[PDB]
């Protein structure tokens, strides 16, 4: 019954290590809509900014995540994704090439 | 090749914490500019795009009083819906409202629609003759008749031919250079290589909008939409949208596969190929 | 403008 989410995590700009950028978590496709989504770096969370929740004509939800970040060769970012569909949290690193 | 005034709304509930959330949100065209949700502490209609922001005084103070209305009658709602599917009380339940209009080239209206969907699947939704309902369910006829018994659907047909469009007009009149916009994506081809006999090809389109756009890979003419793996239009954050199409083609024939991509953006369609 | 919101 429940439909699972469809994570994509990418930057706004193409990204350059030590360029400040903006990290995004577009989060789609999933249903009911109460969700846990999340922008850690290095493994902890950081303070995000969602948006509203709309839907698609198929009645699934999407919302993007997103926050100011800097790309760097020490420090990873990922986004942390839990749904009633999934049986445990999944998680997507960033890439530029994502 | 037409414009759109899209409103959505969602409600649901969940067991222990009693009271529902209600959230509205108003598109024109791939631009939101309304936002209302009732978590905040005094939920008000907020404005999203920086045309609708002068307005008047009573447009906000007005579609807050119809907001928080709207968020009470489908609380009630809710609980109506799960008793005509008879459900128990503990759960959690969803219901979600789609109305907007269709305006063409001289205020033409194309098409009314306004349909909602209980726990994700269709419920009630309003006929585009915009005189009756269809109904999916049998439960769902209890609200048909309830809403045929009160005549919504002349209520309903008056304002998708009326303050639909007129809004409509008057939103792209004030954010022409938002709404009328027509930015082209900037496009590339990546190649990454992923085997011994096996390399990726993404078709790149950044920075566009509207979110209507096409990315088709072609080998030697011959299309490969079944073939390709393509992903979602997402946003980019600053009101534009991203997508790409992948390919997986045999190492060294890169050169005979071509993505082509089209977008009102752009006079011409686009027909790209890799160089190393 | 929402429209007027019909209860089911």
């Amino acid at each position: 019954e429940p439909r699972t989410p469809k994570i994509q995590v990418y930057s706004r700009h193409p990204a350059e290590n030590g360029k400040p950028n903006y990290l995004n978590c577009y989060v789609y496709g999933f249903h009911p809509p109460q969700i846990e989504i999340d922008l850690l770096k290095n493994g902890q969370k950081m303070k995000t900014e969602q948006s509203d929740l709309s839907f698609s004509k198929d009645w699934s939800f999407y919302l993007l995540v997103h926050t100011d970040f800097t790309p760097s060769t020490v420090d990873e970012y990922s986004c942390r994704v839990n749904h009633s569909s999934l049986a445990a949290p999944h998680m997507v690193k960033w890439d530029r090439n994502n | 090749g037409f414009h759109s005034l899209r409103y959505f709304y969602t409600a649901w509930s969940r067991p222990g914490s009693g009271e529902p959330r209600f959230v509205a949100v108003g598109y024109v065209d791939d631009t939101q500019f309304v936002r209302f949700d009732s978590d905040n502490a005094s939920p008000r209609a907020e404005p999203r795009a920086p045309w609708v922001e002068q307005q008047d005084p009573q447009y906000w103070d007005r579609n807050t009083r119809n907001a928080r209305d709207a968020a009470q009658t489908y609380r009630v709602g809710l609980d109506n819906v799960r008793g005509y599917y008879n459900q128990s009380e503990a759960g959690s339940h969803t219901i979600q409202r789609m109305y907007g209009c269709d305006v063409g080239p001289h205020g033409r209206l194309l098409r009314g629609y306004d349909q909602l969907a209980y726990d994700g699947a269709d419920y009630i939704a309003l006929n585009e003759d915009l005189r009756s309902w269809t109904a999916a369910d049998l439960a769902a006829q209890n609200t048909r008749r309830k809403w045929e018994e009160a005549g919504y659907a002349e209520r309903d047909r008056a304002y998708l031919e009326g303050e639909c469009v007129e809004w409509l007009l008057k939103h792209l009149e004030n954010g022409r250079e938002t709404l009328l916009r027509a930015d082209p994506p900037k496009t590339h081809i990546t190649h990454h290589p992923i085997s011994d006999r096996e390399v990726t090809l993404r078709c790149w389109a950044l920075g566009f909008y509207p979110e209507e756009i096409t990315l088709t890979w072609q080998h030697d003419g011959e299309d490969q939409t079944q073939e390709m793996e393509l992903v979602e239009t997402r946003p980019d954050g600053n009101g534009a949208f991203q997508k790409w199409a992948a390919l997986v083609v045999p190492s060294g024939e890169e050169q005979r596969y071509t993505c082509h991509v089209q977008h009102e953006g752009l006079p011409q369609p686009l027909t790209l190929r890799w160089e190393p | 403008d929402f429209a007027n919101t019909f209860l089911p």
